[PDB]
């Protein structure tokens, strides 16, 4: 019940653009659960982003990232992706990926995991 | 979700009775090195608490004190609420 | 210890009917023991009905009430229900919401704490 979550990946990329977030498990879960990210404001408190279940059934996308960042699971490769679009100032922050551990969602509130995250910088 | 509140999961070491650890390095979990940069072999100990009025009761906050008395002689502190008696059988509770 | 207990509820049940009980709990105790019920049936001595953990983590059923029983606790005002489905025409007792001070149950027999019986009859 102790994962390691491995994230590499990052850069320098401009605004108004697109990019993607990485958060692959290498450790021993206690599940099959939920995936998802967390991000934290330089002087705010940590916000919650997207959530997503192991097979793409669920979109819960924040209303900040709507229409513009889409999450999608892998057919095969086991790894959700939140691919971005038309990026705005409260979507650029030190992201951490999520993980929460239910299949019928009664309310979106018990976390169970965390992993590393990817440095992603949003500058011209 | 008042991530105020924090937890420590992946401690290597056990703590003394009331002894109180409050370094935050990153807590080298394994064989690879690390020097000191969180990734492969590597936890961070500090966990936020996912702190919430919608959560289940085992997972909702408590808060806990713990009072350490020592009943024992020397002036005490508390007592809830007299006059000496000098030369009779009498019984005495002095400072307990 | 010294554990003041509300219960309330109850009413005219049917059979196949159901019932949604409270029982709120107050007061300073030795340990954080377990809630529930010991009902008695009509004239019978008190029987265990069902159990729920403090912490929320044990459910217990017992044959008089499988599949027409089921007891929950409320997260906000923190009164466990008594919560079932279809319960028979037989249960015309007076129920008490007693209360187990410990946090295990080895054997449901000495119990710490008691409540108030709860008297429904079950016709239509």
């Amino acid at each position: 019940s102790a994962v390691q979550l491995q994230a590499s990946g990052g850069g320098f990329v401009q605004p108004g653009g697109s990019l993607r977030l990485s958060c692959a498990a290498s450790g021993w879960a206690e599940t099959f659960g939920h995936m998802g990210w967390f991000r934290q404001a330089p002087g705010k408190e940590r916000e919650f982003v997207s959530a997503i279940d192991w097979w793409d059934t669920v979109h819960y996308y924040a209303d900040s990232v709507k229409g513009r960042f889409t999450i999608s699971r892998d057919n095969s490769k086991n790894t959700v992706y939140l691919q971005m679009n038309s990026l705005r100032a409260e979507d650029t922050a030190t992201y951490y990926c999520a993980y929460w551990d239910m299949d019928y969602l009664q309310n979106s509130i018990p976390v169970d995991y965390w992993g590393q995250g990817t440095q992603v910088t949003v500058s011209s | 979700g008042n991530y105020n509140y924090r937890y420590r999961l992946f401690r290597k070491s056990n703590l003394k009775p009331f002894e109180r650890d409050i370094s935050t390095e990153i807590y080298q979990a394994g064989n690879k090195p690390c020097n000191g940069v969180a990734g492969v072999n590597c936890y961070f100990p500090l966990q936020s608490y996912g702190f919430r009025p919608t959560y289940g009761v085992g997972h909702q906050p408590y808060r806990v004190v713990v009072l350490s008395f020592e009943l024992l002689h020397a002036p005490a502190t508390v007592c809830g609420p007299t006059n000496l008696v000098k030369n009779k059988c009498v019984n005495f509770n002095f400072n307990g």
